[PDB]
């Protein structure tokens, strides 16, 4: 019910579900990241069958619609900002980079690109092992404090997370070149969220 | 003394044939040779390239015109997709007779040629030419292929946006030969020129693209027309014209807007530079909905001397009218632009790309031109005068005043004769009256020491239509030579598509068949031999405005003055069955202010099917070596080689 | 016509095109009244202050003085009106909205066919294009024919 | 109600209404052209009246 033909695989996919305004350049992903998702469930049951088959159909147009729209707001360094004419966020190139690997395949996207974007991500690794935002999206670390603790850790955690879906763009070309320094970049920041998880203190999310 | 000629467009298409021409010349009475001509990789342990098309030439059959098939299946075989400096590739054509009667130190002769991945013809059109952000754009695509017929090999189809980024990218093959799609543009995009780009799978450079502007939503209130009492301005030593224009402003169905025109004028750049007169903005309120501006020429020189510039300084800038027209009751406006109001100094201009700019000692030296009226093409009827300045070496200069009257589309042909002992010849084409325009061109002489030359003639230099003959005339001059035929041959399209010899006669007229097949345009080469010396001259014949093999023929009977909603029928006639692919398209957005991206018509298919035409010249003729690289061709007798292009370009 | 001279007088004083847009912001009058310095202080370039307060400044005095005085004419009532606005040097707006190419298809016709049809409405006459693709005999481009709808009522 | 339409101009017709119902209705406006004269058009569209 919340993957299907009424759910995430609705013509209008779950953006017409979810039910606010989506004119923000984060919010193109509900239109990828969900679809991908409820791809995933039904490619590994092989559960296709018991849907109607135009499904496929709808599932396609909704990933090529996103990564149709998500591609406006790419910056010419590869980065991505929240809006059009705006300022590079690292949070929003990184979720970007999280999600665009896995879709990249079916909509006709070039793996050149991506490997552009994860190497501005990797420039905006600090000396510690911290990656770090001049205007990231969302700030959430409210009420509770030691609110800069929180910010890096879970930004630098999310980063991660996002290169490492990134490694499954790289072939031969980026194997010797790129692909080591991101898992370089990758180990670097581990350590940095190594010492802050074994130091504590840190907050449920 | 005996030679074999080889001759082929200097560049290949990989994937479509290749059209070889082979010759020999001073053979014995009775020899027969026989050999192979082919394609093979210059690097690596020269690998030939596949196909080979073998020649049998006897005296009586001195020439071959072959079709080297060269697939691209071979062609990665061959090791020409992997590259390594350059993307050249050599044509060699193998024979005994090379080491046995030439004792050339090779039994193998050819030339470098560069190939190209492009091929066939690939036509796409979007249902619209200006979208807002939010609306659906339908395209579709056409594949053809050299012979214009449809195509069914796979394609890819990319779409970027403004900034140069593919937003899509597909992959189909498609029978039947076309393939449509659709997409929405996203809402947030910024406004700005996309482009659709369509190339056949394996040709990596075989790209055609069609792009389409996406703006912001606006829509007037209503119409507003800015209207110039002449559509240019004369500028001349102690004249100006008047400079005037009317303001139109009122609502679609008729009723004349009530309120103020505000006009402010400037100088437009021909890079968009616009540069306002800050004294001379004017403001007028609007009678019947409509206004009459003038400028008079105290004001404008005034106005040019308020940033420091003169009457003289003015160099085809346009005087840039903009108009807002505020309503009175409502308050709210609508702006408009003039951008069309040139500053000329003749009511006509002359095109002049036709000359040769090569002489022909002792040979009638045709000055061709083309005479337009800006607002028109065809200026007919005008007078165009050239005064011919022949520089001879020592003797005084002596100068040529003839005149001629253009007709049918403005051409003009005049006969400049030029003695055989010359230096330098000087033009000065002046057409139209009483302010007219000038053109003035410097032609140099070939080298005096030649081996000869060769005029060819043309009685009647008005273009061709499909189905008539055309005769032109051979004629050697200089030392002359002992040689027994003229060799001609036709070359259409970057391909050579007809070759033939023509006896030599005291005088010696060749006759010319144009079909479908030489459309648009055809180069005519024609040389003959003196002494082991090529002697060689060209001359480009455009066919006139051709048609359709078949037809497809479109009609709405009786008046075509229709209500809302009510039915109306139309006609498809065509000579075969056919796929029709139709749209309708609103006057509004093909209009004169607008820059359209006009839609498609006969005059882009065959510009279309010119872009394989590989002439990078008008005819040529300063040695007989290189007429043969102004013509698209690479040539070789074993003796001297061309030296094979830079680029797939003109430089 | 005073008010647009004095404006493009100002923002003569200034030569770079990142002053020239600067300033332009400042004449241009924000639909909620905030104060001029109140205003200028957003902008996040000082650069870009500095010219932006000096036109925003000059810009509603002007408006000011020159307010309540327009509408020259012998009656003795006053018309309500807005303040004048600048008439920008930027590009002026062609029309970019047209109705949707209906008849965008493409049809197998066998030497001759007709096709029924029914008009969307429009007051813009319009022209229908046509291409024929024959496997034998080739493209072809059909010369357009034109179409006016109308409407009386 | 009896209007005259001037040549190559524009008149507004008013009518009153006031929406009773709680769904959606849709109004149907006709016009037709006196005398002789076939000329005629009308519009019919949706209102949507909320709560
Ligand atoms: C097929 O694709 C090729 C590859 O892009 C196209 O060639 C490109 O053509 C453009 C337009 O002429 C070139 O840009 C121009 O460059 C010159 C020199 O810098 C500049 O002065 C112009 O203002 C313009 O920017 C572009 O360089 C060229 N690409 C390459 C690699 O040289 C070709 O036009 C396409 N053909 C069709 C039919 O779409
Ligand atoms: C059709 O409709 C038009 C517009 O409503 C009618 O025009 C009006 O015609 C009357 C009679 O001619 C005009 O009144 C006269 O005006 C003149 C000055 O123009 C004056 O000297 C006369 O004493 C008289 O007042 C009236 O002004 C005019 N409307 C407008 C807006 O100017 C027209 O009459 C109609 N056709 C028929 C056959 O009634």
């Amino acid at each position: 019910d919340t993957l299907g033909s009424e759910g995430a695989l609705s013509p209008g996919g779950v953006a017409s579900l979810l039910r606010l305004p989506r004119g923000c350049g984060e919010q193109t992903m509900i239109y990828l990241a969900p679809t991908l998702a409820a791809s995933r469930y039904l490619d590994k049951t092989e559960q296709w069958s018991t849907l109607p088959p135009e499904t496929k159909d709808h599932a396609v147009d909704l990933i090529q619609k996103g990564y149709m729209r998500i591609q406006q707001f790419r910056k010419a360094d590869g980065s991505y900002a929240a809006w059009l004419s705006r300022d590079s966020s690292t949070w929003l190139t990184a979720f970007v980079l999280k999600v665009l690997s896995l879709a990249q395949e079916q909509v006709g996207g070039s793996p050149e690109k991506l490997q552009e974007t994860s190497n501005w991500l990797l420039s905006q690794q600090q000396a510690d092992g911290s990656f770090q935002d001049p205007c990231p999206v969302l700030d959430r670390s409210m009420q509770g404090g030691l609110v800069g603790n929180d910010e890096t850790v879970a930004l630098t955690a999310f980063v991660t997370i996002a290169l490492h879906h990134g490694l499954a763009v790289f072939q031969d070309e980026g194997a010797e070149p790129l692909k080591q320094r991101v898992e370089a970049s990758i180990s670097k920041a581990n350590s940095f969220l190594g010492e802050k998880a074994s130091a504590g203190l840190l907050g449920a999310h | 003394k005996p030679r074999l000629l080889l001759f082929s467009p200097s560049v290949v298409h990989l994937g479509v044939p290749l059209s070889v021409g082979v010759q020999l010349q001073d053979v014995p009475r009775g020899q027969v040779v026989k050999g192979s001509v082919f394609l093979r990789n210059p690097s690596r342990n020269n690998v030939p390239c596949s196909p080979k098309v073998d020649f049998t030439l006897s005296s009586e059959r001195d020439f071959a015109l072959l079709s080297l098939q060269v697939p691209l299946k071979d062609a990665k075989s061959c090791g020409l997709h992997q590259l390594l400096r350059g993307p050249e590739v050599q044509l060699v054509a193998h024979s005994p007779w090379l080491k046995d009667s030439l004792s050339r130190t090779t039994n193998i002769q050819g030339i470098n040629l560069l190939f190209s991945s492009r091929r066939g013809h690939l036509f796409l059109q979007t249902d619209q030419p200006i979208y807002n952000p939010g609306q659906r754009v339908r395209y579709r695509v056409f594949a053809l292929d050299q012979k214009m017929r449809p195509s069914t090999d796979t394609i890819t189809v990319m779409v970027e946006n403004s900034h140069g980024l593919r937003v899509r990218k597909k992959e189909v093959y498609m029978p039947s030969s076309i393939f449509q799609d659709d997409f929405v543009i996203p809402d947030i995009s910024e406004p700005g020129t996309w482009k659709i780009s369509a190339r056949f799978s394996d040709g990596l450079e075989s790209n055609s693209s069609t792009q389409f502007e996406v703006k912001k939503y606006v829509l007037p209130n209503f119409e507003v027309k800015i209207t110039p009492g002449k559509p240019y301005i004369l500028t001349v030593p102690g004249h100006l014209d008047e400079m005037q224009l009317d303001i139109q402003a009122r609502y679609i169905y008729g009723k004349p807007v009530q309120g103020v025109a505000y006009v402010r004028f400037g100088l437009l750049d021909e890079d968009g530079k616009k540069t306002f007169f800050r004294g001379l903005e004017s403001q007028t309120k609007l009678v019947n909905g409509q206004s009459h501006i003038s400028l008079s020429k105290a004001e404008f020189q005034d106005a040019l001397e308020k940033l420091n510039m003169g009457i003289t300084d003015l160099q085809g800038l346009r005087l840039y009218v903009a108009a807002a027209i505020i309503e009175s009751p409502g308050g709210e406006m609508e702006e408009a632009e003039l951008t069309s109001w040139y500053f000329v100094s003749s009511p006509f201009s002359l095109d002049l790309s036709k000359t040769k700019r090569h002489l022909v000692p002792g040979a009638p030296f045709l000055l061709q031109a083309l005479v337009r009226e800006m607002s028109g093409s065809p200026a007919s009827g005008i007078p165009v005068k050239v005064s011919a300045t022949v520089s001879s070496p020592g003797s005084v200069p002596e100068v040529q005043d003839i005149q001629q009257n253009t007709d049918g589309s403005g051409q003009v042909s005049i006969p400049i004769i030029i003695p055989q002992t010359i230096s330098e010849l000087q033009l000065s084409v002046s057409a139209g009256s009483p302010h007219p325009a000038i053109a003035r061109l410097t032609v140099a002489a070939p080298p005096s020491g030649g081996p000869g030359f060769l005029s060819i003639e043309r009685p009647d230099s008005r273009p061709p239509r499909v189905g008539d003959t055309l005769n032109l005339n051979l004629r050697a001059v200089g030392s002359g030579a002992t040689f027994s035929h003229y060799y001609y041959m036709i070359l259409s399209r970057g391909q050579i598509v007809f070759m033939n010899r023509e006896p030599k006669r005291t005088l010696t007229s060749v006759s010319v068949f144009v079909d479908h097949h030489l459309a648009p345009s055809f180069y005519f080469v024609a040389f003959y031999y003196h002494g082991d010396h090529p002697v060689a001259n060209s001359l480009r014949v455009d066919v006139q405005a051709g048609a359709c093999e078949g037809k497809l023929e479109l009609s709405v009977d009786g008046a075509k003055q229709y209500r809302n909603g009510e039915s109306v029928k139309l006609h498809l006639e065509t000579d075969s069955l056919a796929l029709v692919a139709l749209g309708a398209l609103d006057t509004a957005l093909y209009a004169a202010g607008s820059k359209s991206h006009k839609p498609l018509n006969m005059g882009k298919v065959f510009e279309a099917m010119n872009s394989y035409d590989l002439g990078c010249g008008p005819g040529g003729g300063d040695s007989a070596l290189q007429v043969f690289q102004a013509a698209g061709l690479a040539f070789s007798d074993g003796d001297q080689w061309t030296l094979s292009r830079k680029r797939l370009s003109c430089p | 016509v005073n008010f647009q001279k004095a404006i493009n007088e100002k923002l003569g004083q200034y030569a770079s095109p990142t002053a020239k847009r600067c300033c332009q912001d400042g004449v241009t009058r924000l639909p909620m009244m905030r104060s001029c310095e109140q205003r200028a202080a957003r902008v996040q370039q000082p650069d870009c202050r500095e010219p932006f307060l000096s036109c925003c400044q000059f810009a509603e005095s002007l408006r000011k003085k020159s307010r309540d005085k327009g509408q020259a004419g012998l009656q003795r009532a006053l018309e309500i009106l807005q303040e004048e606005d600048l008439i920008d040097e930027d590009d002026i707006p062609v029309r970019s909205f047209f109705p949707e190419n209906w008849l965008w298809r493409v049809e197998t016709v066998d030497r001759f066919q007709i096709l029924t049809l029914w008009l969307p409405d429009s007051l813009t006459t319009w022209e229908i294009h046509g291409l024929s693709l024959s496997k034998t005999k080739g493209l072809c481009v059909a010369t357009p024919v034109q179409l006016r709808v109308f409407r009386e009522f | 109600q009896q209007v005259l339409v001037p040549a190559g101009s524009a008149r507004p017709v008013a009518f009153s209404v006031v929406p009773t119902a709680a769904a959606a209705v849709s109004l149907k406006v006709v016009a037709r052209g006196s005398f002789e004269f076939p000329v005629g058009d009308a519009v019919s569209k949706v209102l949507q009246i909320e709560k």
